[PDB]
């Protein structure tokens, strides 16, 4: 997955999500095209309660069907105020997607950071199971006093070996525009003026 | 509403200057959108695609819309198509391999998209992503290690390395047979990918690696508008994915249920221990119930509205346990008596 957000002068806005799933997909290349296809099946539950590649399960209702799409956790998302604009963003990262959304909607619109605060801090993400287990990133590991008091409740902290996402976003106040890429990634913003 | 110029945030510097460029000279979000994404499927090949699929959230003209290109299974394809003699899933191959692939909504997706908003002609559109693949970008450091990871995964089991082997961090890589498409893109939209030069190219993969899409599967793909999920807080209001993503749903109770615990948040500091273990519990229900409810919403009659209901988000928040981690045995799907 990669995500990227835009703004036009005009107040229009779009958020784009998409994807090939694992990084370069199934690995097929169409010969003679050039580009690689898709591994999304592995989104549909293969077998009920097994967990896939994102270590999320299903049954019935996200069974393989002919002509059926596959849940995803992409979140292609546009914030506003008044009928305007107000934030755009979006991430990719499988099923921690919404959490890291989440995340940098609770940082800009509870605890009130710049942009660029919110969206640089430390992420992390539960999903019921694994049982107790919270996920970090290697870019802001858990470490120190919140990882021990997290492991005296019963944590089991992983480092799940790839960023917690890569949020691109585009903040609007009043007429000015702000950009903010993950420094987790190697995103550029840029406001065109 | 008249801003003070436009803005992209994009995952590298090329969809970044490409989409600013389509701004600069007076294109829209969604003609700039076109481009960008056209330009990644050259430059973030890990991820931005022809081949795959995806969601567009748009507010345009002050109107929310959602538009759906996620794949879709082939028509071949079964329930039990990855288990084995075991009836035990086989390792990999649904994510390696041609019978990993559902049919990619792409380019259909960019074309629907910029047929209802845009602005700019199509084919000038493509020009940049064009000479991206032509001239070549410079391969990123994160981009070679997932290339590595995607390497390890693969061992030999499919023609990944005899495109993107030369793809080497610092150094330029071109793409020329991609250009071609590209072009045949410009000039003739889907009609090229799913019924013409590009489709023929598709199939033949498919008939040499044992994947099951078809022509049929190619001519049959449409993307969909939907509405999108929107969630009132605070006066804002979000718009975001609705099924066939979970994440709407997701967020919906998120920051439903956070709201309903606002006691238990005041004065909590942000990755505080506390802070983390509330997200934690409220994660817990989220999670369960996208496992039992959440599909394809033309497939079954998902409960979206039961899940997103007011009350319903109250019941949840009421199972958050401040105070230590609830029992995960005891953490059941929502609607279940
Ligand atoms: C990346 O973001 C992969 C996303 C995953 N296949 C999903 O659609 O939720």
């Amino acid at each position: 997955t990669t995500h990227f957000s835009i703004v036009d002068k005009d107040g229009n806005a779009v958020s784009n999500t998409y994807t090939l799933n694992w990084d370069f997909g199934s690995g097929v290349v169409v010969k003679g095209a050039g580009f690689l296809l898709n591994d999304e099946m592995d989104d549909f539950s293969s077998k009920p309660g097994v967990a896939n590649a994102f270590g999320v399960v299903g049954s019935d209702a996200n069974a393989i069907e002919p002509g059926k799409r596959m849940l995803s956790s992409m979140s292609p998302s546009i914030v506003t105020r008044d009928g305007h604009v107000s934030l755009v963003l979006g991430t990719p990262g499988g099923s921690r997607i919404f959490t890291s959304i989440f995340q940098v909607l609770n940082n800009v619109y509870d605890f009130h950071l710049p942009l660029e605060k919110a969206v640089a801090a430390q992420r992390v993400h539960h999903q019921l199971l694994p049982k107790d287990t919270i996920y970090y990133d290697a870019y802001a590991p858990l470490t120190g006093k919140v990882a021990d008091e997290l492991k005296a409740m019963g944590y089991t902290l992983e480092d799940q070996g790839w960023n917690m996402g890569d949020i691109q976003a585009i903040r609007v106040n009043g007429k000015a525009l702000e950009t903010a890429s993950d420094p987790r990634g190697r995103g550029v913003g840029m406001v065109v003026k | 509403v008249t801003l003070d110029g436009g803005a992209v945030a994009a995952p590298d510097q090329y969809g970044a200057k490409v989409a600013a460029e389509i701004l600069k000279k007076g294109g829209n979000a969604v003609d700039a959108a076109v481009a960008t994404a056209f330009t990644l499927a050259v430059t973030y090949p890990e991820a931005g695609n022809i081949g795959g699929g995806g969601f567009m959230t748009l507010y345009v003209d002050g109107k929310p819309y959602f538009l759906d290109y996620r794949e879709i299974a082939p028509k071949a394809a079964t329930k039990t198509m990855y288990l084995n003699e075991k009836g035990e899933v086989i390792e990999n191959l649904s994510l390696v391999g041609a019978k990993a692939a559902g049919v990619p909504g792409t380019v259909m997706g960019l074309w629907e998209a910029h047929q209802r908003f845009g602005k700019l002609k199509w084919s000038e559109l493509l020009t940049p992503a064009i000479g991206y693949a032509q001239t070549g970008f410079k391969v990123a450091d994160q981009q070679y290690q997932y290339r590595q990871d995607a390497i390890a995964l693969f061992n030999g089991k499919t023609n990944f390395g005899d495109y993107f082997g030369t793809m080497k961090p610092g150094e330029v890589f071109k793409q020329p047979e991609l250009a071609k498409t590209l072009e045949r893109i410009a000039d003739k939209g889907p009609d090229d990918f799913y019924k013409g030069e590009t489709a023929k190219l598709l199939i033949a993969q498919m008939k040499q690696d044992g994947g099951l899409i078809t022509s049929d599967d190619l001519v049959d793909y449409q993307a969909k508008w939907r509405e999108p999920m929107r969630i009132d807080w605070q006066g804002n209001t979000l718009y975001t994915a609705p099924l066939p993503s979970s994440g709407g749903i997701a967020l919906a109770q998120l920051i439903g249920i956070k709201e309903q615990r606002a006691a238990d948040f005041k004065g909590v500091e942000l990755n505080s221990a506390k802070y983390i273990h509330l997200l934690s519990e409220i994660e817990k229900r989220v999670f369960a119930d996208r496992a039992d409810y959440l599909g394809d919403p033309q497939f079954s009659k998902v409960p979206v509205a039961q899940l997103t209901d007011p009350k319903y988000i109250a019941k949840r928040a009421g199972e958050v346990n401040p105070d230590a981690i609830s029992a995960t045995e005891k953490v059941r799907p929502g609607l279940e008596p």
